[PDB]
């Protein structure tokens, strides 16, 4: 069926420049018109820009105009984003969705979404720090703290742990993010059988796995 | 540009009750409204197009409607599986614009938060940093309000505060609280308490420990 | 002979970037420049033909331009996959003939190397060589300059130096350093010592060992 | 597909004479003029001959003409290439490549390449050290030193041991090949798991493993 | 000239399915009628299968009829076995076969056999043990015990020990199976050289070296 | 269903002399009749087709022959390269069905077997198991049989037998005969022992350890 997959998402300063990819399959892209829409983290969806099937037509939202520039290579089924004179409020989730659905035209196929933050801020690792604390129950935590740029991933006993699991959105401060993430294991079986909280962060390719360890 | 005004931001409806949505132009429209569903981790996808023709695979329970100005996406009766945010989105001239969105919740019954707090670990102490933090987990409704106090006294400076989305096993919220020091003024107090207000409770909700 | 002049041959971008390579020929071309692109281990493959037209399974990310003398491959924008070495050719009369290649790496933050120092083993010196080796690990860029010391003083007779290419793990480079001496020598002397200037160091790095 | 194989790659001595063969299959192989390419060490691609679907129109670069002969067998789906009073310059990878793609003619399918080295050096086996040296890693190594022709492939612990491993391409003196390999372990299971460099030279048929043991 | 060759036997659970594969080359695949015959470890050989080239005309032997189809890919020269309801006694290799020698109908040319095993026994890698012992020469011997499905492979010094091995057919006992190896070597220079047996099991990746040390 | 029925499944013939292979059917064949032989790693090579055609660089030693019910291969003389296993086959009616074979071997001059025992090896012992071996190396003709005593009492549960078939360096077979113990059997007993009853020797040979 219709596939649109996309890349280029990553880390700049203001005023830098990146260019998104989005690849095409499934459809005659030649064809089809299409756009690009963002998603800031808070948020909501907004319009980028447009090109007509053959490149002849294009159109800008106003905030990007002059800086952005949409482009397509119709033999290798690609269409392109490119980005100039960055600013922080270019940081979002980029789209990119096909002019379908005729002739009722409406975005009908969308891509996956490719992550773009702009910040002064350099890639760091996270540190991340265990929690530990009758019940039953007994609630675990793992803190993950002063990373940069989004996302870190969160799992427990590397996914064994499910459910309980509460895994919450980073918050910025001094110019890091930090979030944490709480597991609820059976009270009689800890810690005698190990629990352990597992993060990584994608845009420094750090892994770190932390056991939980007693303390009165 | 064709503004869309998206109401309500934020909406709880019951299983088997009716959601609407409603989404109004700031002039007029086909004929060109479109909506959109986004589930937690994924791309928008496309709900109704026109103002009211369902999409393949759209349940049925999913309606739009509206003309000119005022345009609606009803659902009834909601579903577990109806939790996303929805979008509209006008198709008629170049800006096409959305509304801010939508994000759908399953109302339920009130619970309590269950409330542990956590003293900095050794291994940040001995890093020179000291965060204390307090989870208030599986709770209903999502409003709730968090204080740290230091000593008995309120602090607000160095509080980070998270919500997570409606969880899909039980609807309910949780949220993490983080009070962050350094180990020098952490070292210089004795008591450490998160406290909160929720609908559940007419007194503050107080979780608290000495550092030792 | 159509000459084609290819630059530069070493080309190093940041991930989201914009990479170009430019193919001039000394004589005017097509509509006949091709690009192929080659990996580590394997056969060039044929990306652009024509001057602009992409082959099968080539992303859009990659795009040819260009006419009469001038050509060029830009990818906008670069990811890690697309590290490789880049040739022009013209196919529009023999001799065909291609360009000298670029090798397009990636940039990225630079990278101290860590360094190694091993003593000839006793296998080798029991054989009457002696070899002592020098590892700087994982650095960025890839520029560097390794000396070797015997007792305080430069060698240069006898020194092998080789570079990886780029690491697909971390982008980064690193380099081997061998000195090769007869046992005969080896033995003569107490201190031997690597020494390598790099972007990343006012001071020269060190290491050393005494013989024993 | 398109399939390309070749072979007759070696060592030959200066002036000394060499077969190259390379198979099709998956197309019409009279029906297509194909291409033989080199490339060398340091490096970059090199023209070498062409000859069309029915040998009539050959081709041959200024520094093979009269010394190289392109033919091929239609019958058998064989090009083939025969090298006479070979030079060190003629030291290369030899690919051949279908010239396809019409009708914008292009070398569209390549072979994998078979080497040519041309050299009075004779085939050596090489010699194989280990290299021993707190830190959590420690870093060890292996030296391969004194061979011909290239190449030689390394593994540590029979190809167990994957990241952190580094080979370094070769380096001639004296007329013989010399490189090293670099492998980083843990130093808590350091030496009491044992680590091994395994060494084969493909031209003498020779295989070496070697304990990398530990000294003050 | 004529090539066929086959994959995808192995080990499958009674009750189960499978599916071989014979590819063909240097002749008109679509010419031919093609057989697959089949040969049990006790043994002998048994039709199985016919397909007329066209896959038109289609014959089964009794003992297969309703469980196993025979079909063919004409544009990519291959011809397959589709094997369901697996019994026991179709433990057996695998033969595909050329019905040519027109007009003296024949199965002239043959593939080289993949082995099915269908058993409810699982894969297990053997046991090694070394067996040692004036003569003038000495004999020693290679224990491989407990392994499925078969084959081993059983060298000694990697091959370089050739005359005077005997390696015996497996037996199957307990559910897996059992064989020995023997060579026989100088009694003068034994153990001083040392003497190695090797075993490989191909089903489950395994590779075993072990040294023959003397005892009284 | 055309049975065929070949016979014998086993001969020895002495180099120089005529082999004999038949092959029966239960009803009447061509000209349908063909012949395989199979050497032992490799697939059937078709040799006869017709009932008396050779195939491409079949030897003029071999002739096949015969008529309706009745078929024949004969090779005249056998050569070394001669071991294999033939096979008749018919080509005139589906079900196409094949005879049972027949193992072709060489005659040559009997051989006593040269026996060694094997105690189960330290290793074997301590993961509990207890395989005591004999071999019987390099005998002719290939008839034996082998019997294990413990203490002196014959034993024939957990025997297993192997022959291998035919050397190719001296035309002579051996085989392998394993007892299969417990270790917590194998230490209740003192000595083991194989015997073996060949043509080359009246009484038996035998051959012992006892366990220590």
């Amino acid at each position: 069926d219709v596939q649109l997959v996309e890349s280029g998402g990553g880390l700049v300063q203001p005023g830098g420049s990146r260019k998104l990819s989005c690849a095409a399959s499934g459809f005659t892209f030649s064809s089809f018109g299409m756009h690009w829409v963002r998603q800031a983290p808070e948020k909501g969806l907004e319009w980028v820009a447009y090109i007509s099937s053959g490149s002849s037509t294009l159109h800008y939202a106003d905030t990007v105009k002059g800086r952005f520039t949409i482009s397509r290579d119709n033999p290798k089924n690609t269409l392109f984003l490119q980005m100039t004179s960055l600013r922080s409020e270019d940081t979002a989730m980029y789209y990119c969705a096909r002019w379908g659905n005729y002739p009722h035209y409406a975005m009908d196929y969308w891509g996956q979404g490719t992550s773009v933050t702009v910040s002064s801020a350099k890639t760091t690792a996270p540190s991340v720090y265990p929690l530990a604390p009758t019940g039953s129950s007994v609630t675990l935590g793992c803190l993950v703290k002063g990373y940069f740029p989004e996302p870190v991933t969160l799992t427990w006993n590397s996914g064994s742990l499910s459910s309980g699991v509460h895994t919450f959105p980073a918050v910025l401060q001094s110019g890091l993010y930090t979030l944490s993430s709480s597991v609820t294991v059976t009270s009689s079986t800890w810690p005698s059988q190990t629990i352990t909280c597992n993060v990584a962060h994608p845009a420094s390719s750090t892994k770190v796995d932390k056991k939980i360890e007693p303390r009165v | 540009n064709i503004v869309m005004t998206q109401s309500p931001k934020s909406m709880s409806m019951s299983v088997g009750e009716r959601v609407t949505l409603t989404c109004k132009a700031s002039e007029n429209v086909g004929t060109y409204v479109s909506w959109y569903q986004q589930k937690p981790e994924q791309s928008p996808k496309l709900l109704i197009y026109g103002a009211s023709n369902r999409y393949t695979g759209v349940p049925d329970r999913f309606t739009g409607s509206g003309s000119a100005t005022d345009f609606t996406l009803t659902i009834s009766s909601v579903q577990a599986e109806d939790l996303a945010d929805y979008h509209c989105g006008q198709s008629y001239s170049t800006p096409y614009t959305f509304g801010g969105g939508t994000k759908l919740e399953i109302k339920r019954a009130d619970a309590a938060p269950t409330v542990s707090i956590f003293p900095p670990s050794s291994e940040q102490l001995t890093s020179g940093g000291a965060s204390v933090v307090c989870f208030l987990n599986n709770f209903y409704p999502k409003d709730i309000n968090v204080k740290w106090k230091i000593d008995g006294s309120e602090r607000q400076n160095g509080v980070l505060n998270s919500w997570t989305d409606q969880d899909s096993k039980d609807s309910t919220y949780s949220m993490s609280s983080t009070l962050t020091l350094t180990k020098d003024e952490y070292e210089r107090h004795n008591s450490y308490t998160c406290e909160a207000t929720h609908k559940t409770s007419t007194s503050p909700i107080v979780k608290s420990f000495n550092r030792n």
